[PDB]
Order: C-alpha cells, then structure tokens, then sequence
C-alpha cells in the first residue's frame, strides 16, 4: 500500500502530535496494519505547527483522529524512526 | 537508501573498505564498552584501574580505531 | 452435613466443593484427607 | 524446559550515584543505582546509618542518569537516559515513595550505540535544559521548562552532531536566569582517519567548547572554545554566580587547570603527591572522583588522586579570574568508586570494591593533616605539595555498607553449622579484598537466644514507659530470668515479677504495676520484686490471662475468670465480678482498649469446650461473656486482637476460629494453618497483628485490617510461634524451637576474611576439605614488589638527615590500601598468594608466595592422577602477567605436596610451559589446557610427564566440564564445544561443535548432555546436545543484564527444586528453577502477559528487550516480572487478576508457593 517516493521528514521526533483523516484511519502509519495501535505518532515540525494544522500525516485529508503506531512496529522499534509526515518531492 | 540513514552509524557499500569497516567496528566497540556499565566494571577492576582512567583509555581508543590508517 | 441433613451452622467449603459447617470441616480434616464428595484431593481443609 | 528463575540476591555494586532534593524537600534523597536496580535514601543523616526511602527496578542498564531540579522546583526530577531511546523524566514522590513520570523523551533505537544519544546526559543549574550526547556525532537538548503548575514544559531537543566530534566530558554550565550553556571536551577524530600516516592522529587535540543555548532564540551556538593540548579524562565546573566563578576545572596528571569562559587565568592546580609515595610517577594524579560541597556562599571542593586521598579545595579567586584553589589533603580516602559530599554531615563514597562509606562532617572540611597545594602556590614543576596519608580529622566514615561486588570467585556450602548454608563470595582488589560467607536463617542477621527454655518469655519492664525490654521475665516453673531485647539476652535477677513459682504471664499492663498470672493468682509487680498477689477465681493456677490497659481477666479451670481491675493507684485488685465460662480456660487475650474507652472492649478465654468467651473489659459491664467464639475442635489458645477486632480460638487440631471480638457475637469463621497444640497470642510483624498457630508447621493468622489469614513462614523448622522484636528487627515472627528461634521476616550474617591479594579461584582442598584460594592482583606491584621498591625507595632517599628518617618511614608505611589507596604499578608485575582458610575459620592457615610477576590463574587442590590419593595442588602461575596487550613470560604449574593434610601449602616442585594452563583437571591422568594446547600428563609431584597433547582448539580453554568420556570446553569464541576425551584411547576428537559465537566465562553441567555459558555479554545460555562438526542446541537463553560469573545448576536452597545458581560480578545472585509444571508455567505466562501490559518498564526498554538484549530469550520464567506483579498497586492486582482469570491472592499465592519450591 506503499510508495517508492514520497518520504515523509527522516527527522526526528518532537512534540508536534501526528494526526490522521477518516479516508485512512485505523490504519498504522508504517505497515498500514490494523493490529494493537500502541504507540502516538509525533511529526517532529512544522508538519502540525502552522498551515498543515489538524491535517492528515498521511494521504492529505482534514485530520480528525490520533496516528498511532502499532505493536508490530513497535516489536522492531519503528515508532523512534522519526516523522511519518509525508512531504511531496 | 536515505541521507539519514547514510548520516547513520553503520552506512557501508561494496566500494568500503575493509580497513575502514574494522576502524569503525573498533569504534563502535569501544562506545559500546564506554556505555555497557558492566563491561567497563570489568574491563577496569580486572587490573588496578581507574573508572576515569579507563573513560580517558576509551576516549583515547575512539580516536586510535582511526589511529594507524591505511 | 448433607448427609445427616441437620442443621447449618458456622458453614465452611473443603477443596472438594463439599459443602458442611466448620466443626464438620474439622472433623473431616482430622478424619481423612480427602472430603466426602468425591474423595478429591482436599488435602485436610479446614478453612473458612 | 522453562526457568522460573528469580534473583535471591541483589546486586550490591551500585553502577551510578546522584543525590539531591529529590525526596521533595530538605531530606536529601541520593539515589545508588546498581544497573537494572536503584535505591535511594533520604533518611536522618544523624542516625549514621543508610536507610534507602525507595527501590525501584527498570528493567533496563541506565547509559546516563543524572537527578536535577528546575527554577523553584523542591523535588529533583530524576533523568534517566537508558539504552533504549526512551529517556525517562520523573519527578520522585516520596508520598508513593516512587518517580512519577512527567516525561519519557524519545531518541532512537535501543542500545548505547557509537551515534545512539544519552551517553552523557546533564542538565542546566536553572533546570530548564536537559544535553544527551551519544560517544560521538550525536548529541541533543530538550528544552525543558517549568509549566503553570510546575511540570514539564518540554520541548523538541536541538541536534548538535558535529561530525566525529568526540565529547571526552560535558558538563552544564551555571549560568542563573540567563540563557544556559553547556561545556563539552570535543576532540576531532575525522583529522585522525583523514591522515593515513596517524599525524593529525597524534597533533589531535581536545577543545572544551561551550555552547551557549539562547532560549528567547532556541538556538544553541558555540560560544567559548578553550582548546587543551592535554586530553579530558574529567572535569568539574564551578558554579557561577553567588557560588563561585563561572569556571569548569579539567583535570589531568598533576594538573587540574581552571578557567572560565571569558577573561580568566587558567589556574593550574597542582594535584598535591604523597610524601615519599611509594607508587610510581607513571600513575599521574588526576580528579578519580571530585565533588562540589557547597556552603550558603562559597564552595569546598574534595576531589580524589591517582591514590584517591580526599583532597577538599578552597577558592581565593576574588571574582575576578581563578587565581588560588587549596587544595589540601583533608582525609585519607579509601577505594572508592565515586564520592558525592551533601550538607549536614553527608558524604557517600561508592566503592568500587570493598564498603561504600557514607560519612558525617565532624570539622569544617579544611582539617587537613598533610600539605596543601594552591592553585596560586609555585613549584618548581616537577612536583606538588607532599600531602602525605592524612588522619581522617575532617569528617568520620559513620557507614560502611560492605558490597559483594565485585564478586570474582564463589564456594557456597553447608559445611557451618547454621540455618542456611555459608556461601563465601572472594572479592575485592589486592590488600582491599575479602571473601564474604553469608548465611541465613530467614534473616539472621544477629543471633540471639532467651535464657533457657522458660513457660513464657514477656517483658516485665520496670514501667509502662519502659519501651526497650530491659528486663524481659523469662519466667520457668523453678525460677525466672530478666533479658535484654538487644540481641544480648540472658538470665538476670532483673525481672522482678516474683517468677520463683510458675509465672505464666508477666508483662507491664500497668502504668508501672506489671500483671503477672501465677499460682497465686494476679499479681500487680513493681520495678522491684514487689508483688501485690491478689487470688484468682478459685485456688488453681492462673491457667489463662486475658491482660488488657485497665482490667485483667485471670482465668483458673472452670472458665472462672477474676478481674484485676486497676485501681487509682494502677495496681490490679481483683474485683468480684467474675464469670465461668463452658469449661477451663486454656488462654486468654484481651483485645486493646480505645483513648476514650475505660477497659477493653473484648477480653476472650479459649475455654476446652471448644468456644472461646468474649466479655466487656469495663466494670459496668465485667463478668459478661457475650461473644462466643465457638471453636471448630478443642481450643488450645485464645487471642483477642484488634483488626471489628477479632478473637480467636486456636486449637490442637487444624481449625482456629475466630469471631468479632465486640459486644456483639461474631461468626466464628474456623481457618487452617503441625499437630500440636496452638499458642495464639498478640505478636508483631510489619507492623500488623497476628495470632501464631503454634505447630510444626508454624503457621500465623495475621489479621491485618480486619482479616485474618493463616499461613506458615520461609524459616527453620520449630515447634511453636511467637512475635519477634531485637535489636537486629522491629518486628518479626520467631519459629521458638526447642532453645532455638527461626527469624521470620514477616538477612544472611556475612563475615569478610581478608585476602592478601586480588582474589582469583576460591578451591577446596581434598583431605582439608578447606577453602585453599589463590588470590592473583595482575598488573600492579606486588607484595614482594612492593617491600623492594620500598627498600629501594629508603635507599634511594636515604641518601641525604631527616631524608633519610623520612625514607625509613616511606618504607615502613606507605599509602595504605584500607587508609589512602594501594600505591601499585607496572604491567607485567603481579601478586599471586595462595591462602588456605580453615574450613570453619576464615584466617588463613597456609600462605604460599609465588614470583612478583606471577598472577595466579587457577586454583585446583584434589588427588594427584600419578600418585594416589594424597592430595597434591596443581597451582599456575603466569610470570610477566600483563592483560593490555597480550604479554606473559610462561605458566609454571607449581606441584604442592600439600603439607598437613592440606592446611601447609608446601611446594613440592614445578614443571614450566610457554602458554598458560588456565586450566589443569583430573581426566580418567590430567588434562591441563595451556591455551589452545590441551596435554594429557601424569600429575606427579616433581615434574609431569606428558602422553598426548592436541593443539586443535580455536582460541584457549576458558573451563571445561567432564561428564564421563567427555569434556564440553569454553573458549573465546565458542561458547561449549565436547570433545569425547578418550583417556583409555590417549586421544580426544571433537564430539560436538559450536555455532553460536559466544565467549562463556561459566560452565555448568545441568546432565550428561546439558552444558551452560554466561557470555561475556552477560547472557545465559544451557545447550543440551543433540541426540545420538555438528552443534548443540540452546534449549534455554536469556540476558541477566550483567556479566554472570560463574553458575552451577545446583539445588542451592535447602530442599526444594533442583536449580541453577548463578553468582555475578555485580554482587548478584540468582535461582533459575526449571518448572516441570506446565499449568504453572502457563499461569505464570498469563500472568506475566498481564504484568507486561499493567506494569511498563521505567527505562523505556521492556523486560523482553532485558532478557533477550544481546541474544534471544527461550526457555525463561521471569520472577522478577512476577514479583513486580505482586508488588503492583491494588487496583491494578485487581485488574490483573482479571486478565488472568484468578484472584489477586491466588496469584500471591502461587508466587509463595513458586518462592517456597525454589
Ligand atoms: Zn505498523
Ligand atoms: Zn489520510
Ligand atoms: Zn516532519
């Protein structure tokens, strides 16, 4: 369900709380899996702060709900990998 | 691969050296003994040895990886 | 004591789900250590 | 199959240190952590003893921990930054007496790797920014603020990785309310890769840069940039402000420069040397361990050398540039690992290896006997100020918590005669190390007896106000005896409460007249022997004693209680109000009496009809039994105890009744506990009451907080049961046996015997069967090293007047090991003395010297392979012992005759070899592994004689494991590799390989097939072979957390399960009990599902990433997790109960019964 292009930050986590739509909610923001949504997404940025607020960290529609990792990604730790918010390039 | 992931410890091709590979693995193992609090208690109470002293041979090993190049 | 169907008084449990008073409890875990049941492993319990 | 393994003893070496206000107020909470366990203390510093407020367990090796307040902030948040990502922010509660989390920061990925940040972690004086640094090229810091109600206003850390740029020391500066910095030691290691030739390796220089953060811009420059041409080993700042200067003192050989950042001088303080030290120049003194005491204005600073004597430092430079710090030797320190000095008579010291010393400030600091070495002092620079080893005159050592870490050999035998077994753990390094024999017995922690084996032992004190049982009446039928409750109890004339005949209760009801029941009847005893004797109910015997405040129920045969009711003098007058109860009264107790309430509310007899009577203690309402405990079978003893309260009757058979003890009839509800007659009466146990089911099986219904349950104790058999109250614990349960009380700590004593050198094998002789260890301190002088270069020393100074007193003196006495540090050097130097300890006494009864340069490796004294059984001792010494680099003359196999039995270690001769053999054992004649070289010789007492010897093994011989015919082997790379040793054949073919990569430093044979390892990683790891160039299979894995030393699959405890002991490095000890249970074992995973998801680890890496850190986990229990599941909160038992699908106390009580198989 994934994409060669399109990375997101690689930049490392902060504050700013990663928020997605209802078109791909439920979903996780790596593996896009629906099984034990464990860990908040933080988007590092201004991915939150300023135009993008309220926004999906995903596809691009009106962010509604909280992006969670989930266990199996972090079984491997994916969840300290940085920003999931996609920035178009 | 990523620019991050090249910024990463451990970013290595086929055009790395095996030189270079050993001094970073030596540098790595010598952050790994300076963080490891039970291999840097052994490492110092085996012989008649300092804790700083043994962080001042560690800091002196992290540059010695790089030391005697190729 | 189901079997002598007299009075219930101080009622206490053995392991066994055997269901008596306390003193019969007592008794029963003097006597044997398994209950009247089924003679499952009560293992002597006299307890509440 | 799976290990229910749980640590039996904690770690005692403490791997960190941090103190402060962390506790929320004045009380100066320091928290040691030891690894995966930290405990902190905030008790009274004018007791003199350590007594931890806290511990808590993070399942995780902390890579930075550090404890910081912010602007305003009482309690000092404690920051953690573990190997996992997750460094965790926590403001500690002492309310809970637990560290909330305000904060978990995540970094990266689990590991402190080379770029992975929190290595070095420090925070801002103002506590408003918190720097972790990775070893190089990472570094971060999270701004973290003060919030409207004080919490953490944190932030997104600003990144400063500059590339292969290596922090030797970062430290936060002080700089107030402006905008903070941080100074780090950065050295550029790309210049050393950069020049092939290791030029720009070698002209590498490190730079002190601090980095000012601008918080109104959030941005954090590079400020200052002092470059040192000396390298960083540590470095203390100064506070700035009213404190002192804005300064940081980097410290190097002899030379402690300290400047600032601006316009200052860089003081070079010179390290003040021993007079006439006898170690070598080549050890420069450098700041081991310095710490800041700081008083309303300035600040002392006590900073430890190269010999670690505690050199406290004053401050003259007059706010302008760092000009004069005095450094003066104060106090002669042992060796210690670290040492911190807070304020009203706090200094902990951590040892490294002996006892960790908390000290009290007895002078102001500067009371220095030996010579003090100014920053602005000249010298000629060649030297400092000869600071000899100076009397301890500026505070005094008032603890010193001995640490079994770092624990190098272990022997652990039930040879004493005591209630556990005696397990000697050899630690310590050289002069400063001991072998520790603990015992239990389960805390016997001090031994004490009552005088005899009287009708009963109760204080009879002098008066009410007599709290400390100074004269406890251990009153028998002939006579009576008066015992000190401080672990001194003996038989006196003391107890005055006319015990000549048989006092059956004797104890201070009274505000100063003392009830005693005897067969006079009640009798109100004073301070003296003075006793007022009214009769009881009836000419028998008092057989009963129901004792309240106010009036006591003396019951005879018949259920005829008299009540002595206090008079206004508070004298007992028996009154005649008195009640029969159904039949005699075996024993009594009264429930305790309100403030407002004139007697007891419920005084209860255990009458032998089966019932226990309860009546109203006043004298409006005496002589009234109205609640009748009714007795499941024929009670042997009555208590009526509070927490409404209940009374009980305890009975000869298995069912003790209680019942509410109030004017109103309770449901006696009849528990079980040994066939013997019960003794239930008021005792005390952590602080809640109990009612003892005297039998066998000595069983206690505590009833805490109105709810009695009965269960037996983890102590030593007895017959009956009673409370406990000594100098060595408050309150506990003691087993009384025939003469004998089993502690129950409702402790193990350990005597340290010294070792001349650092201990390397603890061996057992074979016709001694005493502890012959071999003591070996590689790479220091030695003693005979030491007693030449201190000849050396007076014949070089001697060369002169006073110089050559002085040189007379330095050899004599030099910087003693327990006084000033050990003065030792060199390399290839080593002292090897083999001390053959008795097998009761722990003093030495033979000493064997080795070569100077000799370390020795292995200890093995058994029966010769050439000649008989006569037990002759195989001892190598490797001479020119240098570890860094590879560097050793030869091993010589000394072969001893072994004098006395054993008790003389008498060297018959010895037989020399290039390699050393680490290894030398008996095989079917003697295989000694010298290296990858493995030899079959005869073990002859002159010279060995050799048959076959293979040189195909990989790396050396770590240890190897004989189960018949075959020998599984450690190595450096392999973890157990079998060779079928076919003595019979004189050859030895690899029966089994190895395939998982690990350098085993323990080996343990579970069968004839299983073979353990603890790695060098600190993982344990039991490969069973398989069946009928080929490797066995590791049915069991799992990571400790530390380097496990040794392990021995043994059953350790008395009874229960055979297990496998494993003893650290870090002063730990666990049981690993393989579980056949396989319903036990799925309720201990489903309890462990629901502890992982109730309780989360506070290092941010989990249980699972603590067990399968270096390799995975199989096979493994965790009963640490279960005991953190027994120690989780009520709500959350609850709520794990229900994840479980039990209770709460099924689960309490399956963890009982998994501690009681052990
Ligand atoms: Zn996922
Ligand atoms: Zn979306
Ligand atoms: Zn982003």
């Amino acid at each position: 369900k994934h994409h060669p292009d399109l990375i997101f930050c690689r930049k490392q986590a902060g504050v700013a709380i990663g928020r997605l739509c209802e078109k791909c909610d439920g979903k996780c923001v790596i593996c896009d899996s629906y099984v034990r949504p464990c860990t908040l997404v933080r988007i590092c940025d201004e991915c939150n702060y300023g135009s993008y607020q309220g926004r999906c960290v995903i596809c691009g529609g009106p962010g509604v709900s909280d992006a969670y990792y989930c266990k199996e990604c972090t079984i491997q730790e994916k969840d300290r990998d940085g920003c999931p918010k996609i920035v178009n390039l | 691969l990523e620019h991050l992931q090249s910024k990463y410890i451990g970013t290595g091709h086929a055009d790395t050296t095996k030189w270079e590979w050993l001094v970073n693995q030596h540098r790595d193992s010598y952050c790994s003994y300076m963080g490891h609090f039970d291999l840097l208690n052994y490492f110092a109470i085996a012989e008649n040895e300092s804790k700083a002293r043994v962080r001042f041979n560690l800091m002196e090993k992290m540059l010695q990886p790089c030391g005697p190049p190729a | 004591c189901f079997i002598c169907r007299q009075s219930f008084q101080n009622p206490v449990v053995t392991k066994c789900r055997h269901y008596f008073c306390e003193s019969c409890a007592l008794q029963h875990f003097r006597t044997t250590p398994r209950c009247y049941v089924c003679d499952q492993q009560t293992n002597g319990v006299f307890n509440p | 199959m799976f290990l229910y393994n749980l640590t039996l003893q904690r770690a005692t070496g403490i791997s960190f240190a941090i103190h402060g206000n962390f506790s929320g107020t004045k009380q100066q909470e320091i928290v040691v952590s030891r690894g995966k366990i930290l405990e902190l203390l905030r008790p009274d510093p004018n007791t003199g003893k350590v007594h931890t407020l806290l511990t808590v367990e993070v399942f995780g090796v902390i890579r930075s921990l550090m404890a910081f307040r912010l602007t305003g902030g009482t309690k000092d948040y404690i920051v953690v930054g573990s190997d996992s990502g997750r460094i965790v922010i926590l403001e500690y509660q002492p309310s809970k007496n637990m560290f909330e989390k305000i904060h978990q920061e995540t970094f990266g990925k689990s590991g402190c790797r080379r770029i992975v940040p929190g290595q070095f972690l420090a925070v801002d004086p103002k506590g408003r920014a918190v720097m972790i640094s990775a070893i190089e090229k990472q570094k971060l810091v999270y701004i973290l603020n003060r919030d409207a109600a004080a919490r953490l206003t944190i932030s997104s850390p600003l990144e400063a990785h500059k590339a292969n740029t290596l922090v030797y020391h970062v430290v936060g500066v002080d700089v107030g309310f402006e905008n903070p910095m941080f100074a780090c030691l950065e050295m550029d290691y790309e210049e050393a890769d950069n020049d092939p030739t290791g030029e720009a390796a070698a002209n590498t220089q490190q730079t002190l840069t601090f980095y000012e953060l601008d918080l109104g811009l959030n941005h954090v420059v590079r400020k200052y940039s002092e470059p040192l041409e000396e390298h960083g080993n540590f470095l203390i700042t100064v506070p700035g402000g009213s404190d002192g200067p804005s300064g940081v003192l980097i410290c190097s050989e002899n030379y402690i420069t300290y400047k600032n950042f601006g316009d200052q001088p860089d003081i070079r303080c010179p390290i003040p040397r021993r007079r006439n030290d006898l170690d070598d120049p080549e050890r420069g003194m450098i700041f081991v361990c310095s710490a800041t005491h700081k008083t309303k204005s300035m600040f002392f600073f006590l900073a430890q050398t190269e010999q670690g004597d505690i050199f406290k430092i004053t401050l003259e430079t007059d706010e302008d540039m760092v000009t004069e710090i005095r450094l003066k030797y104060f106090d002669t320190v042992p060796v210690a690992a670290a040492m911190c000095v807070l304020k009203t008579g706090f200094l902990f010291v951590a040892s490294e290896f002996g006892n960790h010393y908390l000290y009290q400030i007895a002078h102001l600091g500067d009371d220095d006997e030996e010579p003090e070495f100014s920053s602005a002092m000249p010298l000629e620079e060649g030297d400092t100020f000869f600071f000899q080893p100076r009397p301890l005159k500026n505070l005094v050592l008032v603890d010193e918590l001995d640490s079994l870490s770092p624990i190098l050999f272990c022997q652990i035998a039930d040879l004493a005669n005591e209630d556990t077994p005696q397990l000697y753990v050899a630690c310590g390094r050289g002069p400063r190390s001991s072998l520790r024999v603990l015992r239990h017995g389960v805390s016997e922690m001090a031994v004490s007896e009552l005088p005899g084996n009287p009708n009963a032992v109760w204080t009879v004190r002098r008066h009410i106000e007599d709290e400390f049982d100074a004269y406890i009446i251990v009153s028998f039928v002939n006579a009576t005896l008066v015992l000190s409750i401080g672990e001194t109890v003996e038989e006196v004339t003391d107890s005055g409460f006319l015990g000549t005949t048989p006092t059956l209760s004797c104890s201070l009801l009274g505000d100063d007249a003392l009830v005693q029941v005897y067969p006079d009847g009640i009798r109100h005893i004073r301070a003296d022997k003075r006793v007022n004797e009214w009769k009881t109910p009836g000419k028998k015997t008092i057989v009963k004693c129901a004792v309240n405040q106010r009036q006591v129920v003396i019951a005879l045969t018949g259920g005829e209680l008299v009540y002595f009711e206090m008079d206004p003098s508070g004298q007992l007058n028996e009154y005649t109000e008195r009640k029969e109860m159904s039949a005699d009264v075996v024993c009594m107790s009264l429930a305790n009496v309100p403030p407002g309430e004139q007697r007891s509310r419920f005084l209860a007899v255990g009458l032998v009809d089966n019932t226990v009577r309860i009546i109203s203690l006043d004298p409006s309402d005496c002589l009234q039994p109205l609640s009748m405990q009714a007795l499941p079978a024929q009670p042997e003893s009555l208590c009526i105890v509070e927490m409404f309260l209940y009374l009980n009757i305890g009975l000869q058979n298995g069912v003790l009744l209680r019942t509410v003890l109030d004017p109103v009839t309770g449901d006696l509800s009849d528990t079980r506990t040994g066939s013997r007659p019960v003794k239930l009466f008021r005792v005390r146990m952590q602080g809640q009451e109990a009612v003892l089911a005297m039998s066998s099986r000595s069983w206690l219904s505590y009833s805490y907080q109105s709810r009695f349950h009965l269960t037996p104790l983890s102590y030593e058999t007895l017959e009956f049961a009673s409370g406990f109250a000594s100098e060595q614990c408050p309150e506990g349960i003691v087993a009384i046996s025939t003469n004998t009380l089993r502690i129950l700590a409702l402790v193990f004593n350990q005597v340290a015997f010294p070792l001349q050198y650092t201990p390397r094998k603890f061996v057992i002789h074979p016709e001694s069967n005493n502890l012959i260890i071999i003591e070996t301190d590689h790479n220091a002088y030695t003693e005979a090293t030491k007693a030449q270069r201190k000849q050396q020393m007076a014949e070089e100074m001697v060369e002169a007047e006073l110089a050559a007193e002085m040189a007379a003196a330095f050899l004599n006495e030099n910087l003693p090991e327990s006084i000033f540090g050990a003065p030792k050097a060199g390399n290839g130097q080593w002292a090897s003395v083999i001390r053959v300890m008795n097998p009761i006494q722990g003093n030495t009864l033979d000493l064997v010297q080795l070569e100077q340069n000799e370390a020795a490796f292995s200890v093995a004294v058994c029966r010769f392979s050439n000649t008989g059984e006569d037990w002759y001792v195989l001892v190598g010494v490797a001479k020119d012992l240098i570890l860094n680099p590879r560097s050793v003359a030869g091993g010589f196999v000394y072969t001893y005759k072994l004098v006395n039995n054993g008790e003389k270690l008498e060297f018959l001769h010895k037989t020399p070899v290039e390699e050393v053999p680490a290894a030398i054992a008996p095989f079917q004649r003697v295989l000694i592994g010298v290296g990858k070289l493995l030899r079959v010789y005869d073990l002859g007492k002159k010279k060995l004689l050799r048959k076959c010897e293979n040189k195909h093994i990989a790396n050396y011989i770590s240890g190897i494991q004989t189960i018949g015919h075959r020998v599984i082997v450690s190595d450096v790379q392999e973890s157990f590799i079998w060779v079928r040793y076919k003595r019979n054949e004189n050859q030895l073919i690899i029966f089994a390989d190895d395939t998982y990569p690990r350098w085993v430093t323990t080996a343990s044979l579970l069968d004839y097939d299983t073979v353990a390892g603890a790695d060098k990683f600190g993982n344990i790891c039991v490969v069973r072979l398989p069946p009928n160039s080929q490797k066995a299979e590791v049915i069991m894995n799992y990571h400790v957390g530390e380097t496990v030393l040794s392990l021995q699959k043994t059953t350790l405890i008395p009874g229960g399960s055979e297990s496998l002991v494993y003893t650290t490095l870090s002063g730990g000890i666990g049981i690993l009990v393989p579980f056949t249970s396989h319903e036990d074992h799925d309720f201990f995973q489903h309890v462990e599902m629901h502890l992982r998801s109730e309780h989360p680890p506070l290092c941010g890496r989990d249980h699972l990433s603590f067990r399968s850190y270096y390799f995975p986990v199989k096979n493994v229990i965790d009963g640490d997790l279960c005991e953190q599941f027994n120690s989780m909160e009520p709500n959350k038992q609850k709520n794990v109960s229900e994840e479980l699908d039990r209770t709460p106390p099924e689960v309490s009580k399956k963890l009982e019964d998994i501690r009681t198989r052990y």
